[PDB]
């Protein structure tokens, strides 16, 4: 159950963790062994990893998927691939945490879950809202530098960590912008 | 007699039961909930205790158990996890700053439970129950802050009205725990970290508009609401970059009181900045801060705003 | 233990395999089925994602290694050019492997590679091979 | 038992000892496995934890009726009296547990001290409440019966009367 975990938060699914598409991450939710106390926790854990996974599926579809090959701003373009090179280093944290948490499970052979609970909670926050701003992006198809407005409304959001977390992409698209500029000027 | 068959649990299991329901869980076999109501489940016994008086110590720990329950589902609904562009601005900023108090609650009844699972000392039901004391003591304020702020009136309709009301279910309840006595400074100092993570917001607003000149809100959230500012400049109170005639009010419209004493400079800053335009304020108020004085300490926030009214009029 | 394999299996070796054969039915990947030592499946997974970087290199190091032979009718004295840049960065690209701790977490391997990894598996779809 | 009654001089009232208005944690049953005596053991006993239940109801409601920053203050007190009561019941069921041996006397003995601060604490909370001290003649109730006489009371009240004297030096330097 504890390596387990850190397996399909990584990214990569296992019989206890049943991927189902509709389902994204969703445990068996019948074992005698464990009790349903502990079910709803991993459930609620399993949403930070329903999220890790969608994210990198959308990245791994849209970025080097293609050397460049009816392309347009939704399908395709410098600034939806500019977006996908930011998404990747913004979660970059999340990566460094979960490898952390094994150097100390190999460190104590006996740590409840709960502790995981408390060291992954900040990012169980700042997930869920960057969803948003993708999920924006595909339904619009929104298309070449309407992106870079689209973050910047939710460059105004209440929690200060997503602000500082999508501020971080729109420097990495701006580089584009910027670097087209460069140019035509 | 009848004897009534019961499921026989350890005390040890209890302990584990109730730090996790005490933290955010549901479904616990312990503790079964049925309509947002977390009730003891009807039978559970233990070699050393008598049915009764298990019930009335579950029972006591069930009603905290209702209070960090609501307040979870509060959590979570403004999360994200849930209209077109409709930030409130100030219910995210609050339920942002009570998360921050829930990870540090979680984090002592972490504590407790590693020491519970690989250790010979003694944790039993009285040892714990008085190890949180101080924890306790603070959920009791936090679900009356929250009860008032966002439970006053319960259909909630407008806007403007809820956000100008908790920040004064803030400014109100800081001044009541103020005197109390200096004994444990335990309340107070947490009734100020949610006022300062609530009012971040209106102080953005304010300092936005008297340099750049624009008042900027959406969700009708701030109290000189601009309803007259759209169509004003082309006439060139005609002057209504704040139109206070739609904003503040006594009855229709409300407001909140700590910025009553500045509020008639905010409005003549903000409207003198726009007209010398047709030709760090949360970041100011922290470091003053940092160095019964209640009002004192808002004291200090307003030679921030006479500074620039003085300057940007003149 | 099993993962001294992974690290040499981002340089040809053959503990897994790329085996040059009919998907599954010859070809194949060196890989624990039912009862296995300490492998549950995602394991298994895990090891594939390396795996596709590895099989680009063999292939990779392969494009780039045929030498002109000195009679390269076919290719242009341009094509030769471009082939002895590429294994300048193949050699880069096999010196960070080699660099890699011998001792490191297995989880911990695959993430510090990730970068690189898709990173040349574009280089690799840059040429058709 | 030991575990039923160290919980029992403690808030929850249990099976045992049933709880009632007119009179607090009265057993009354006749049971073939404590002595038949020991109920009137019991029943000196009783008197301690009946107080306790009540004292905390009243903190409770504080911190038209009585209301204030005072109420706010003499409360906050009558937590820190109880805090040494709190901590001397906890101790009792450690012993408990491993001697298997100690009686309900030993609970006896180790529980004669509270039967003194207790019984001449709740005189001072009962004034307060059948005579509506709400506003600065707080002070005058708790040092008229701080002169007191029986000294584990006399400086119990002590304890209260100067965290007062705390809240009344603050309303004082704020004005001067």
């Amino acid at each position: 159950m504890i390596h387990e975990l850190l397996l399909a938060l990584s990214g990569y699914p296992g019989s206890i963790f049943t991927w189902n598409k509709r389902s994204g991450l969703q445990v068996s939710q019948d074992f005698p062994f464990l009790h349903p106390s502990e079910t709803s926790v991993l459930n609620r854990l399993c949403r930070l990893g329903t999220d890790y996974i969608r994210f990198t599926e959308f990245i791994e579809q849209y970025t080097g998927h293609v050397q460049q090959q009816q392309g347009q701003g939704g399908l395709h373009g410098i600034y939806l691939r500019a977006f996908c090179t930011g998404l990747d280093s913004v979660l970059q944290p999340y990566r460094q945490a979960l490898l952390d948490l094994e150097q100390e499970f190999l460190g104590d052979p006996h740590l409840s879950i709960s502790h995981v609970n408390y060291f992954l909670d900040q990012f169980q926050l700042l997930f869920p809202s960057v969803m948003v701003v993708v999920e924006q992006i595909k339904s619009q198809k929104i298309h070449g530098c309407q992106i870079l407005e689209t973050v910047y409304k939710h460059s105004c959001g209440g929690l200060p960590p997503v602000r500082s977390a999508l501020e971080k992409i729109l420097a990495v698209c701006h580089g584009v912008m910027y670097k087209q500029l460069s140019a035509w000027m | 007699y009848v004897p009534d068959d019961r499921v026989l649990v350890t005390e040890t299991q209890v302990i584990r039961e109730t730090l996790w329901l005490l933290s955010g869980v549901k479904k616990l076999f312990i503790f079964q909930l049925i309509d947002g109501k977390v009730t003891v489940r009807n039978n559970i016994i233990v070699t050393h205790l008598t049915h009764s008086c298990l019930r009335s110590v579950l029972e006591q720990i069930a009603a905290y158990g209702q209070v960090v329950f609501r307040l979870q589902e509060f959590i979570d609904e403004v999360m994200g996890h849930s209209s077109t562009e409709a930030p409130f601005r100030t219910y995210q900023a609050f339920m942002w700053a009570l998360y921050k108090y829930f990870i540090s609650f979680k984090e002592e009844l972490a504590e407790i439970e590693k020491c519970i699972i690989n250790n010979d000392t003694t944790i039993t039901l009285a040892i714990v129950v008085d190890k949180l004391a101080p924890r306790l003591s603070q959920l009791k304020v936090l679900h009356k802050v929250f009860s008032t702020g966002v439970a006053e009136v319960p259909p909630d309709t407008r806007n403007v009205v809820r956000a100008s009301h908790l920040l004064n279910t803030l400014y109100k309840a800081i001044l009541e725990y103020d005197n109390v006595g200096e004994a444990s400074e335990q309340t107070v100092s947490l009734l100020f970290s949610l006022w300062v993570e609530t009012v971040r917001p209106y102080l953005q607003t304010v300092d936005e508009w008297i340099v750049h000149g624009h008042l900027w809100d959406g969700a009708r959230e701030f109290i000189i609401q601009r309803n007259k500012n759209v169509p004003v400049n082309h006439r060139d109170n005609a002057s209504a970059s704040s139109g206070s005639d739609q904003g503040p009010s006594s009855r229709q419209h409300t407001m909140v009181s700590f910025l009553k004493p500045v509020l008639k400079q905010i409005i003549m800053a903000g409207k003198s900045m726009q007209l010398l335009k047709n030709l760090e304020l949360d970041d100011v108020h922290d470091p003053l801060l940092a160095i019964t004085f209640e009002l004192t300490l808002r004291s200090c926030l307003y030679p921030h705003i006479d500074k620039q009214y003085l300057d940007c009029c003149g | 233990e099993l993962v001294k394999d992974v690290l040499n299996v981002l340089i040809g070796v053959v503990s897994a395999t790329f085996s040059l054969c009919q998907p599954a039915q010859a070809f194949v990947v060196k890989r624990g089925v039912h009862v296995s030592g300490a492998s549950p499946e995602s394991i298994s997974s895990l090891l594939s994602e390396v795996a596709e970087y590895g099989t680009c290199y063999t292939r990779l190091s392969h494009f780039s290694l045929q030498p002109v032979l000195d009679s390269l009718y076919s290719k242009g004295l341009v094509f030769q050019a471009f082939t002895s840049g590429l294994r300048r960065y193949l050699q880069y690209y096999r010196a960070c492997v080699l660099s890699t701790p011998p001792t490191l977490s297995l989880l911990t391997i695959g993430f510090l590679f990730k970068k690189l990894g898709r990173q040349l598996r574009y280089l690799a779809e840059l040429c058709g091979v």
